[PDB]
């Protein structure tokens, strides 16, 4: 049913499955007209779908054309969704297509749901684990395909560039969620400890620089450290 | 006006008639009903007195055959049986009738209470709902259910009520998923009414047989059947304004005759509140929102 601490390592399993965000779907400033109304502006948005096993995120883009004209965008951003996923999945080969897809946000699941009715076989979930994928526009290279996009588009990028080589996708997954969750509490300071020292890079290939184990560990620690903090200024304690 | 004489009442019983219902104790003269309204289907059903399990009974129509009540203590219920002989009919009737062992049918002549209820309702749809296809009568239970009950299980001793599901592709055309999910008005009008049905009369006809199986029988696959097909038209942008019209009167007469004291087993909270307050059809069920306002504000 829904996904939660006791089934977490279910995720790494040979069971493909993907997670579906879409909190950046439709996104939107708000600001007052010269009658002193307010209006709100859309703004480029995506989809962020990902197997968290493989890192593969399926990024796809969402134009702000494809308001145009439309009523109750919010809603109607569940639906368009939900039928991105479903274009997603039947474009695959069946070999590769998830045996589960894990929504973020419980409002996902009906829509998702009614999209797959072809695909009974295709279990749609909920998850009570607070994942931070909304920060996924906080990540500089993606932000800015997002924001360049002059159409609707699908861009691939391996979320775990190539950590898989020398970790788990257990802690690849884990070192993704602290990465984002600090990106989502102090984005500032979440990239300042990211990029503080020049001569680690990143790679035109990747999204994360190109940390060595222990330094992974130490910029780990800093993120915790961070949180702690944030949640310290939050709270007052 | 009609007779269904019992041959006797072997067993104590709540021997209900339509919306009507008595007692009889063990082994009391009690030879049937009689003034039977004819033009109207019935429904004869039982509750014993020594186990209130299984409340059962019998649709059937009096224009369809000569029809009388018979213990069984093989079987242990009060059976219906169609009596061939004409004339052995009458006979046995009369004689009952002389010697007054009949309880009278009460209907008050201010009250069109049972004809709003069944308004719709042909035994000819109730045979096809309750396949026993030798029995001019159809026996229902409490705990019958329902074909898309054992769909998520004996087949013979079902209900086959007509499966609604929002969530089928039956309801959701490709390509108008959003239109189709938050509007039913395709799976109303094109599935159901034009596709299934036939007609609104029909539609009206198995939702009141729903309603009064769940009502006398408390049996709960129809209390959800009698449930989604309200829901299917409150969740439709697009209902012909005398469905509308019809269901405000079906709905409210339901109401009206629904037992206060059951309220919380046979009315679906969420289904009601939808109805009458969130739906595309929230302003237009002015005698139900009334009646449901006054008698049962709690639901709400
Ligand atoms: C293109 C790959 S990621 C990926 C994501 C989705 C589908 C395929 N591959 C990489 O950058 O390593």
């Amino acid at each position: 049913g829904a996904m939660n601490s006791s089934n977490y390592a279910e995720l790494f399993n040979n069971d493909i499955k993907l997670f579906v965000d879409d909190t950046n779907v439709y996104r939107v400033t708000v600001h007052k007209t010269f009658e002193g109304n307010v209006a709100t502006k859309a703004i480029n948005g995506c989809i962020f779908t990902l197997n968290p096993k493989t890192g593969h995120l399926f990024l796809k883009i969402i134009h702000t054309s494809v308001w145009a004209g439309q009523k109750r965008l919010s809603q109607l951003a569940k639906w368009k969704t939900a039928e991105e996923v479903s274009a997603l999945v039947r474009s695959l080969p069946k070999e590769e297509q998830p045996k589960q897809i894990i929504v973020t946000r419980k409002a996902m699941l009906d829509p998702l749901e009614v999209h797959m009715l072809d695909f009974p076989n295709i279990a749609i979930r909920p998850t009570e684990l607070r994942l931070p994928f909304s920060a996924a526009m906080s990540i500089d290279k993606l932000s800015d395909v997002v924001m360049k996009a002059t159409e609707p588009q699908m861009v691939l990028f391996n979320i775990y560039d190539d950590w898989l080589d020398r970790i788990s996708s257990y802690t690849a997954f884990s070192r993704l969620t602290l990465l984002l969750r600090a990106l989502k509490t102090n984005e500032e300071s979440a990239k300042m400890i990211l990029l503080s020292d020049p001569t680690i890079t990143i790679k035109s290939y990747h999204l994360w620089p190109s940390f060595t184990d222990e330094q992974w560990i130490t910029i780990e620690s800093q993120m915790r450290d961070l949180i702690l903090t944030e949640y310290g200024r939050k709270y007052n304690v | 006006m009609n007779t269904v004489p019992f041959t006797s009442a072997p067993i104590e019983v709540t021997i209900g008639i339509d919306q009507y219902s008595f007692n009889v104790k063990e082994n009391q003269p009690f030879h049937g009903i009689k003034d039977i309204p004819i033009g109207h289907v019935h429904v004869i059903h039982f509750q014993h007195a020594d186990n209130s399990s299984m409340r059962y009974g019998y649709w059937f129509d009096c224009r369809m055959g000569n029809f009388y009540i018979q213990y069984d203590p093989k079987d242990g219920l009060y059976k219906m049986m169609e009596e061939r002989d004409g004339a052995k009919f009458e006979n046995i009737v009369h004689n009952f009738k002389e010697r007054q062992m009949m309880v009278s049918y009460p209907k008050i002549d201010e009250d069109d209470t049972w004809y709003n209820l069944t308004e719709f309702v042909q035994m000819d749809k109730i045979r096809k709902i309750v396949r026993k296809d030798e029995n001019q009568f159809s026996y229902v239970d409490s705990s019958m259910t329902t074909v898309q009950e054992n769909e998520l299980s004996d087949p013979a001793h079902s209900l086959n009520y007509t499966v609604i599901n929002f969530k089928s592709r039956e309801a959701i055309r490709p390509g108008h998923e959003m239109e189709d999910f938050l509007d039913k008005s395709y799976y109303l009008n094109t599935v159901m009414l034009q596709g299934i049905f036939k007609n609104s009369s029909n539609y009206f006809g198995e939702l009141q047989f729903a309603f009064l199986n769940a009502m006398f029988f408390g049996n709960y696959g129809s209390s959800l059947q009698w449930h989604a097909m309200i829901e299917l038209i409150c969740s439709s942008a697009t209902v012909p304004k005398h469905m509308l019209d019809k269901l405000d009167e079906i709905l409210y007469y339901q109401i009206k005759t629904l037992p206060e004291q059951y309220s919380d087993i046979l009315l679906n909270e969420r289904v009601w509140n939808i109805c009458l307050y969130s739906s595309f059809q929230k302003n237009s069920l002015h005698n139900t929102e009334k009646i449901m306002e006054n008698k049962y504000p709690e639901l709400l």
